[PDB]
């Protein structure tokens, strides 16, 4: 049984920083394309960050480029989202998703339940 | 039959117009149903998986299937084939970031079906890339469509853009007398009034009436163009209190062919405002409303047929159209189009809906 | 001379079929929109409606996709295919021709299901 478990969310003041982790059970992230998504109030689920298994390059949404970093530690079978200088707009349900493809694109094979990130002014 | 794709393309395009007209109430719109179908058919080849299925489900056919692409090439040489070079002009173009590794061998396959290529520019030099695209569109519309990509429409993070541009200035089969062109009041959606120039011509006009299921009826005229292949269909509610929303929200490419079928030539004096309309339509919301949502969404869009090296999504999908209706000069009962009316340019042999729009204020 | 005479009604069991019909005369059928209503100490509720040409149709919420309205302008008739009938559909079904502001009514047809 494959399961993805996100953690690290919580409440933090505006401009603060938080590190999200997603652990995998039942499979390994190796050669999967990995993406962090989020669902803010009043908005759709939107892509935040992506590691394309084609060459391991990282990509970011326009609103978080330069602030967030995505990475994967295969020795720990864990994917991370380092969120720096957080803004009230970054408040959302953050969940991780993996897909057996060379780039991040729908549909995804597995995804976790998500963790709540709340940013206060 | 090669006319099987002409109806699917027009049925899909008119459906796109409905989403535009719904979001653009009270505002002038000139649109090309065949144009958005032609460029969305090109986008089918660049997409894959779920994104491609959303497009094919909404368009109702696959560009890959046998005969589809050759039929569309035959349909193009059909509409841009009766020496319409100075009257009609269009261009389709997809632009992708230039140092992005594309699928090897895809471009010769894309070229085999459309006889054009996906163009590559460097969006990191924003204004140069914006200039190259605007120059490509302008030189391909005989210089009639300028600044399709406005300032700020793209930035250094843009990776993929779809553009579609059309110009139309067809001369009617029988010109409106320049002497009969007069000034007349036009009644607008808000009940206000404005004086505008209107042409005039008495003739035996192909005409029919049309009543919506609720009992309101409409006048529908056909104005033939030179060459006897194209015509413009005018349609407006008989009562000025009925908004054009009632007509456009039930509009279909099939319904237009039913109008033409039940038409008879009657001697009428028609006064019709001159209009020169130019519209840029952001195809995002209209195409999303028809199920094509993945292609615009980062890390959801599937463009693996175009690139399986980096993720891609459509930053902009824009159509810019310019239409001109004038006296077309060369060398009795009344129908007054003095309220918001609908116009449709149609290729009658194929049933293709080339142009379509609402004149809310000429 | 203006007359709309509906027919086709009858008694059926739940889930049965019924094919309504209404012969028109005395006016320009081609230019009028055709509709179908129903009543039983209540108001006449719209059930179906069709444009004069093009086949633009419109239906009430209770009909869903169970009733289909059609017309044959050459034979000057409006039809109502009633399938999957249910106890809520038991009513007197009236036809009507409308080219606003002119409306003509029929006499009705009684549809009753067990
Ligand atoms: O398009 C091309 N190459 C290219 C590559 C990168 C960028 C751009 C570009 C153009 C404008 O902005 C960027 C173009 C091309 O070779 N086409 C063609 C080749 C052969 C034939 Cl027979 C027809 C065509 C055509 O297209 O009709």
């Amino acid at each position: 049984q494959v399961q993805l478990v996100e953690s690290g969310g919580g409440l933090v003041q505006a401009g603060g920083s938080l590190r999200l982790s997603c652990a995998a059970s039942g499979f390994t992230f190796d050669d999967y394309s990995i993406a962090w998504f989020r669902q803010a109030p009043g908005k759709e689920r939107e892509g935040v960050s992506c590691i394309s298994s084609s060459d391991g390059s990282a990509y970011y949404a326009d609103s978080v480029k330069g602030r967030f970093t995505i990475s994967s530690d295969n020795a720990k079978n864990t994917v991370y989202l380092q969120m720096n200088s957080l803004k009230p707009e970054d408040t959302a349900v953050y969940y991780c998703a993996a897909v057996w493809a060379r780039v991040c694109r729908n549909p995804y094979d597995y995804w976790g339940q998500g963790t709540q990130v709340t940013v206060s002014s | 039959p090669p006319s099987y794709v002409a109806h699917l393309a027009s049925d899909f395009g008119v459906r796109v117009f409905q989403q535009v007209a719904q979001a653009s109430k009270d505002r002038n719109v000139v649109f090309s149903p065949y144009g958005v179908a032609s460029v969305l058919a090109m986008l089918q080849l660049t997409t894959g998986g779920e994104t491609q299925q959303q497009i094919q489900a909404a368009m109702g056919f696959k560009i890959d299937d046998k005969g589809m692409a050759p039929a569309l090439r035959h349909l193009y040489k059909e509409l841009m084939g009766p020496w319409n070079k100075d009257e009609i002009s269009t261009t389709d173009a997809i632009f992708v970031q230039r140092d992005l590794k594309l699928v090897q061998g895809f471009m010769p396959h894309f070229f085999r079906l459309f006889r054009s290529t996906v163009k590559q520019v460097d969006f990191s030099e924003v204004e140069r890339a914006r200039f190259i695209i605007n120059d490509w569109v302008k030189t391909h519309t005989k210089g009639m469509i300028s600044n399709l990509l406005g300032k700020g429409a793209v930035d250094q993070l843009t990776r993929l853009v779809l553009v579609n541009a059309l110009y139309f200035n067809g001369q009617f089969k029988t010109p409106f007398p320049d002497s009969s062109t007069h000034r007349r009041l036009f009644h607008k959606s808000d009940g206000s009034t404005v004086s505008v120039p209107m042409m005039a011509q008495t003739n035996k006009f192909n005409y029919t009436e049309f009543t919506t299921p609720d009992g309101h009826y409409y006048d529908i005229l056909e104005l033939p163009y030179h060459g006897d292949t194209l015509s413009m269909f005018i349609a407006a509610p008989y009562e000025k209190e009925v908004p054009l929303s009632a007509l456009t929200n039930i509009l279909s490419a099939q319904l237009i062919s039913h109008w033409k079928g039940n038409m008879t030539r009657l001697p009428r004096l028609l006064v019709l405002p001159k209009f020169s309309l130019e519209t840029e339509v952001d195809l995002r919301k209209p195409l999303e409303n028809l199920g094509m949502t993945d292609m615009f969404r980062q890390f959801q869009a599937d463009f693996t047929s175009l690139s399986d090296q980096e993720p891609l999504h459509v930053a902009q999908a824009l159509q810019k159209v310019k239409i001109e209706v004038n006296e077309s000069g060369t060398v009795p009962e009344e129908i007054i189009m003095d309220r918001p009316f609908l116009f449709v340019v149609r290729h009658n042999p194929t049933g293709t809906v080339l142009f379509m729009g609402q004149v809310m204020e000429p | 001379q203006v007359q709309l005479v509906e027919s086709g009604g009858g008694l059926v069991q739940p889930g049965g079929r019924l094919r309504l019909s209404c012969a028109a005369s005395g006016f320009t059928f081609r230019t009028y929109a055709m509709q179908w209503y129903r009543q039983s100490g209540t108001e006449r509720e719209l059930v179906a409606a069709i444009s004069n040409i093009g086949g633009v149709t419109d239906y009430g919420d209770s009909v869903k996709g169970r009733f289909t309205i059609s017309r044959d302008n050459a034979k000057t008739t409006v039809y109502l295919e009633m399938n999957s009938l249910k106890p809520e559909d038991t009513a007197t079904y009236y036809c009507s021709a409308v080219r606003l502001p002119q409306r003509y009514w029929g006499r009705g047809t009684q549809v009753t299901v067990s």
